[PDB]
């Protein structure tokens, strides 16, 4: 399958005094590698797998060097983001942005990623071709004809179809055995009887690895939608995922109902049903 | 690893 | 100024069992601002072990965080997790539910 690197960027201003605090975090698919956090004792790139620890000390003196850069770059933005929307000096404001390569399943450039939001809402964003711009209001667009005239699309281009895709294959290279590993789900179903003539049917999927998952429920070889709860996906904090779906049934009416479950690591998709 | 250069908007 | 109140999830990481040590998250997700406040309670008292992941954010740009403490459940201990955010008017409580 594909694989994509993430890196994300959130910084929120303080107003009363002194810098914004910055956050940064660097993801391998659906497992976190890296991260700075502003406030943190260390003011280093640290690491949150135990495979990029084999990195030596260049490579954390660089990721220091450039993510100390990144938040300064941040903290320049809100203040012009400021005067651009016309704000006062009480309110705290807050930038993020996400950039980053997909790789398809021979590992070669598929896809490529940089986008940037103010309060929460979208201010600029790279287009898929790479060499152009969506700006979402005139402000943007200022910024837009800045990066046009600058050249910044042509250099985004080569780090996220160079840098980031060499640095991308290198580490599911050395963090083999958990990237390139895929924890199929172990799945179960649960029944709760509501009142004397309602019954639920709860589908879970336990510890799997990536996140992306879909349950459905059918009856009778039908989808079924009506009568059902999705959660959304959630860390169990192991670095593997959970999930679960559930439909309400009339009581004596529980084999009629079977859940299906596909993921990346099940060769073919399941199917449970409550009869043992 | 990070880009580079990161340019004010 | 678009203001998104958080989702929650509280659950442990394993099936829970008695006597059997464990760990309780509380899954918050889908806020706006970042500033966020949680709380895991045991018989409704703050525990002060509790450590939590990296902010990060979705596509959409809203926010998660996931918060952990170790523990052990028994028979009698009911917990929960707390959390306050510009968006409530004061804190959601929600409790951990063992099939859920």
């Amino acid at each position: 399958g594909s694989h994509s690197m993430r890196y994300f960027f959130t910084s929120v201003s303080r107003p009363g005094r002194g810098e914004p605090r910055f956050i940064a975090v660097g993801y391998v698919d659906d497992t976190q590698f890296v991260r700075f956090d502003s406030d943190a004792a260390s003011q280093r790139m640290e690491p949150r797998a135990p495979w990029i620890e084999q990195e030596g000390p260049e490579y954390w003196d660089g990721e220091t060097r450039k993510v100390k850069a990144h938040s300064q770059t941040h903290r320049v933005d809100l203040g012009t983001l400021r005067g651009y929307y016309n704000q006062s000096e009480a309110g705290s404001h807050t930038v993020q942005r996400m950039y980053g390569c997909d790789v398809g399943s021979d590992w070669r450039f598929l896809r490529g990623y940089h986008q940037y939001a103010y309060d929460g809402k979208d201010y600029i964003a790279l287009k898929e071709d790479l060499r152009s711009w969506t700006a979402a209001d005139m402000a943007a667009q200022t910024t837009k004809h800045k990066w046009e005239a600058a050249h910044v699309a042509e250099q985004l281009r080569a780090y996220l179809e160079g840098t980031c895709v060499e640095w991308l294959r290198r580490y599911l290279e050395n963090g083999k055995e958990t990237l390139q590993r895929t924890d199929a789900p172990k799945t179960h179903m649960t029944h709760h009887a509501v009142s004397d003539h309602e019954a639920t049917l709860r589908c879970w999927a336990l510890s799997f690895y990536p996140a992306e998952i879909t349950l459905t429920w059918q009856r009778d070889g039908e989808d079924q939608t009506q009568d059902t709860e999705l959660v959304e996906t959630r860390p169990a904090g192991d670095g593997t995922f959970q999930k679960w779906a559930a439909v309400v049934v009339p009581s004596g009416q529980e084999q009629r109902y079977t859940c299906h479950v596909q993921h990346e690591g099940l060769p073919k998709p399941l199917t449970l049903r409550w009869e043992p | 690893i990070l880009a580079k250069f990161l340019h004010t908007l | 100024m678009i203001q998104r109140t958080p989702k929650i999830q509280v659950y442990s990481r394993h099936p829970a069992e008695n006597g059997k040590s464990n760990f309780l998250n509380c899954y918050v997700s889908g806020f706006h601002p970042s500033d966020i406040e949680v709380d895991l309670l045991k018989n409704g008292e703050r525990i002060e072990k509790v450590e939590h992941s990296d902010l990060s954010f979705s596509k959409d740009w809203s926010f998660y965080l996931l918060y952990y403490t170790e523990f052990t459940p028994t028979e009698k201990d009911e917990y929960a997790c707390r959390v306050n955010h510009v968006t409530l008017s004061q804190p959601k409580i929600v409790k951990w539910d063992r099939d859920m």
